[PDB]
């Protein structure tokens, strides 16, 4: 037996911006899905696609876990079609899998400011790719000044924030079934 | 409900290299990484390197850098650390990590849980050598008296008043090191000054790997 | 490198006591890498908190974390007889680092200190090697002045103190302080004292004896 590393991705301490977020292959283990189920410390738990509590006894080629940080309010942008900042320029109608979030002020969010998304982009992006600002006539050659600006706002996260205006770490658990040998349930 | 047992003490001469094993059971073996602390004695805490259990890679400490050697045995659940010197002479800890993760190498939200016992590593020039026990007498409502243990080596001693009867005001003081290279150890215990002259008091020393002293009041 | 310094060295708080333990690193340290070690003398190092805030599983209610930054703070709010010990703290933003420590001793009544100077006995001279042993038996706070007088020289070097943890029964402390002489350069001299002050003790007491006598 050897256990699929899903504490070391739910538990990391420094995630990845959502313009930028860290695809994470996990193959050739064991995954223990009641873990994520009987929790109770995630804010959000939802998906479709799969039987969340029959998904334990059922395998699959390989599995992708998704890793971003996005406020709070934006949660709702992580599910199939939806329409938003992060949803049109940071998955598809026909997503197999899960999404985790959870609140992680205390990590991301400091006293005097981590400031540690993407809101502008010419074309909305296509699933599952990632994109790492002209507004006129005016062909700027690379001098962000006049109807031409930084296509990246760094987010600002403090605790003395909303419910839905803090940091969340979400961890998307994307699962292909290829025609290749599935080696992972428990 | 996990335990880390490491291996016993072995002492060394400024020469070759001295392993420890440490041996896990209670959470999977190849899931959680491994890390090793020095420290010591009367010092702090030092960290040495850390291991994969997974993938194999090795982040040593910036001092160990070219000396220390770690590696860990899938089957066993077993972790070996070998360091390739006097100024080592220390106590080196097994302890199960979750900073830096098994299987990737992103640092972590964690610390470093279920410890080892740790094994005690002592490098010296010197050789075992018998307690030089000399009784220190008392003289002119309370006394005192002690045996004197001298130019012994390694540590430890066990010492007991009446083979263990006399449980009260004995005090076994931590053994020193001696500018030539042995060590030295002292105990006292306090007695009343009436019960000098009808009791009999008798230090029990014990060196394992190599004594009944009488203490009579002086006169001079 | 990232260092932890921790002050103050050693805490003196007597049983019930608040203690504000802190840990303060030369550079800026994310708030998740830092933890806090609990060792018990003699014993394993023990984790208390890690993300500077959550608490390791099985530890007490008593031991809050906290901190952001570049100052951190280990608070225990009610201190326990088993929470006396050495306590740690640690990052792994940057490689890895340790504290120097923070013992949490026991704070008592000052006590008065026995002082009592053991010569050399007679078989030990026989081989040479003369030592002397001069003994605290008791005292609180740890603090002592020893001082080694040789035919009213002062000597250093040679003398060796050794320092008991503090006992569990009365937590007070004890001391031996061990002079090294020759055969020979124990008989060059007459009068061996050893001369201690304490806190409390009015004036420095001195226990002296004439070699001989
Ligand atoms: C992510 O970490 C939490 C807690 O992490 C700590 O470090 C772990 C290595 C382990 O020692 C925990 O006990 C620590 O609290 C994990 O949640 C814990 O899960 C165990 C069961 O394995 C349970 O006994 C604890 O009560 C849980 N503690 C908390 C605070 O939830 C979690 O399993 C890790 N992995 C994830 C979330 O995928």
């Amino acid at each position: 037996t050897n256990l699929c590393p899903f504490g070391e991705v739910f538990n990391a301490s420094k995630f990845a911006s959502v313009y930028a977020w860290n695809r994470k292959r996990i193959s050739n283990c064991v995954a223990d899905y009641s873990v994520l189920y009987n929790s109770t410390s995630f804010s959000t738990f939802k998906c479709y696609g799969v039987s969340p509590t029959k998904l334990n006894d059922l395998c699959f080629t390989n599995v992708y876990a998704d890793s971003f940080v996005v406020k709070g309010d934006e949660v709702r942008q992580i599910a199939p079609g939806q329409t938003g900042v992060i949803a049109d320029y940071n998955l598809p109608d026909d997503f197999t899998g899960c999404v985790i979030a959870w609140n992680s002020v205390k990590q991301d969010a400091l006293t005097g400011g981590n400031y540690g998304y993407r809101l502008f982009r010419k074309s909305k992006l296509k699933p599952f790719e990632r994109d790492i600002y002209q507004a006129g006539s005016t062909p700027c050659n690379g001098q962000v000044g006049l109807n031409c600006y930084y296509p990246l706002e760094r987010y600002g996260f403090h605790p003395t924030t909303g419910v839905n205006y803090q940091p969340f770490r979400v961890v998307v658990l994307s699962f292909e079934l290829l025609n290749g040998p599935a080696t992972v349930c428990g | 409900q996990v335990q880390l047992v490491q291996s016993g003490a072995e002492v060394k001469k400024p020469g070759a290299s001295v392993k420890v094993s440490c041996k896990a059971s209670g959470y999977p073996f190849t899931s959680y990484g491994i890390s090793w602390v020095r420290q010591a004695p009367g010092q702090g805490l030092e960290w040495m390197g850390w291991i994969s259990t997974y993938n194999g890679n090795t982040n040593y400490a910036q001092k160990f850098q070219g000396r220390v050697t770690m590696t860990t045995d899938t089957s066993t659940t077993t972790g070996y650390m070998e360091l390739r010197r006097s100024d080592d002479t220390a106590v080196y800890y097994c302890a199960r990590d979750y900073t830096r993760g098994a299987w990737f190498g992103e640092s972590l939200i964690g610390g470093f849980d279920n410890w080892g016992q740790g094994t005690l590593v002592t490098v010296s020039s010197a050789s075992t050598k018998g307690p030089s026990v000399f009784p220190l007498a008392p003289s002119s409502g309370t006394a005192a008296l002690g045996c004197l243990v001298k130019d012994y080596f390694p540590e430890p001693v066990t010492v007991s008043w009446n083979s263990g009867a006399l449980t009260s005001g004995v005090h076994t003081f931590p053994a020193v090191l001696q500018s030539s290279g042995l060590y030295s150890l002292s105990s006292v215990v306090t007695v009343p000054s009436s019960s000098l002259g009808t009791q009999t008091y008798i230090c029990n020393v014990n060196h394992k790997p190599s004594v009944d002293k009488r203490v009579e009041p002086k006169s001079c | 490198e990232i260092v932890l310094t921790q002050s103050p060295g050693t805490l003196s708080l007597s049983p019930g006591e608040r203690a504000t333990l802190s840990c303060r690193a030369s550079q800026t340290v994310s708030s998740t890498s830092l933890a806090w070690y609990q060792q018990k003398p003699g014993q394993a190092p023990r984790l208390l908190i890690y993300g500077a805030s959550s608490r390791a599983t099985g530890i007490p209610d008593r031991f809050s974390g906290s901190g952001s930054g570049t100052d951190f703070t280990l608070t225990i709010s009610r201190l326990e007889p088993e929470d006396f010990a050495v306590y740690y703290c640690q990052q792994h933003d940057t490689s890895l680092t340790f504290g120097g420590g923070t013992k949490v001793e026991i704070k008592r009544t000052v006590a008065a200190p026995s002082v009592f100077i053991f010569p050399p006995s007679d078989e030990q001279l026989k081989s040479g090697t003369a030592s002397v042993v001069c003994l605290l038996n008791n005292f609180y706070p740890r603090e002592a002045k020893v001082q080694w007088k040789v035919d009213n020289a002062l000597q250093s070097g040679n003398s060796q103190e050794s320092v008991t943890e503090q006992d569990s029964k009365d937590s007070t402390y004890s001391l031996s302080s061990t002079l090294t002489l020759s055969k020979a350069d124990y008989e060059k001299h007459k009068v061996y004292a050893c001369e201690v002050t304490h806190q409390g003790l009015s004036s420095p007491v001195t226990k002296s004896f004439n070699r001989g006598e």
